[PDB]
């Protein structure tokens, strides 16, 4: 996350870290939607252009975390993947259309003060909140800057980062890039005139874009960190998978498996 | 730079 | 059924430091 701030403890209890077993590294963010289902971006698991095609045993998910690098004893829980399900029409060849995947856990993770699921939007909540100007929240352990940096030149965070960003009008999203945008995507971020900044960055993808419903005070995951060009560049916006638009697939997978 | 995940935890 | 209600925030009626920014943007 670029230009965000440290998350408060228990602020994003549905946050999940997708961790490569060997070599141990942060691959992506993800979100907890029930005790046995984790939601993420399909490109976190499958992206042929980069020779990426993970299998269940290549990965581990860490839930309940705050610190990026530390093993958080008595707090975080490790869960293993029983099965990965990628949207059948995920378009990795062109524009990451339908960038969504589900991971079923081998055993249910135990909820606690630091582990709790986020809700998925119903049609009405999505129609009401997914509007230009309305802000959502992005969280992750990704890089703090576009310019390749680590723990020596303000590169990676010590703890979970958070940033609130406004959804952008679709024509403005379209006009900011040469990539073909689809209805299964929305973009968010501040414009150059607005002053405030912020964006997701390397390592944040797969993570959640959430909104707190003013109708029932519950947090809903409206998007999945999908793609961008650079990080926090003026005139560019982060792109997110439209979760409600792909919910039929989500429901089909969960009901079936 | 990741602290190792102790067995038992897995 | 208990989704989206955080143990350390909504569950105990505590607000985090920037959630108001989201509410203010809705409308």
């Amino acid at each position: 996350i670029v230009e965000g701030s440290d998350a408060e403890i228990g602020m994003s209890p549905w946050q999940v870290m997708l961790f490569r077993k060997s070599p141990q590294e942060l691959l992506c963010g993800a979100s907890l939607i029930s005790d046995r289902w984790v939601l993420t971006a399909a490109h976190c698991l499958l992206y042929p252009p980069w020779d990426k095609n993970f299998t269940e045993n290549d990965l581990l998910v860490r839930i309940g975390k705050h610190s990026r690098t530390r093993y958080e004893r008595n707090i975080e829980k490790i869960s293993m993947l029983e099965k990965i399900y990628i949207h059948p029409r995920y378009n990795w060849r062109e524009n990451l259309d339908r960038d969504i995947a589900l991971m079923k856990l081998k055993k249910p993770v135990a909820f606690s003060d630091y582990i709790h699921p986020v809700c998925l939007p119903d049609r009405e909540t999505a129609a009401s909140l997914l509007q230009a100007g309305y802000k959502g929240r992005v969280t992750g352990w990704g890089n703090l800057k576009e310019t390749w940096t680590a723990n020596v030149g303000k590169g990676q965070p010590s703890v979970l980062q958070v940033v609130n960003l406004p959804i952008v009008e679709r024509p403005v999203c379209k006009d900011s890039t040469r990539i073909r945008i689809t209805d299964n995507m929305f973009c968010a971020g501040y414009k150059p005139d607005e002053g405030k900044r912020g964006d997701a960055c390397e390592g944040d993808s797969g993570g959640p874009f959430v909104m707190k419903s003013p109708f029932n005070n519950r947090w809903y995951q409206m998007g999945i960190v999908s793609w961008g060009e650079g990080c926090d560049r003026d005139g560019k916006y982060g792109f997110y998978t439209h979760v409600f638009r792909l919910k039929k697939w989500i429901q089909k997978v969960i009901d079936q498996f | 730079d990741y602290e190792p995940i102790p067995e038992e935890a897995f | 059924a208990d989704c989206g209600l955080r143990p350390l925030f909504e569950k105990k009626s505590l607000e985090d430091k920037t959630e108001r920014e989201l509410l203010e943007s809705y409308i």
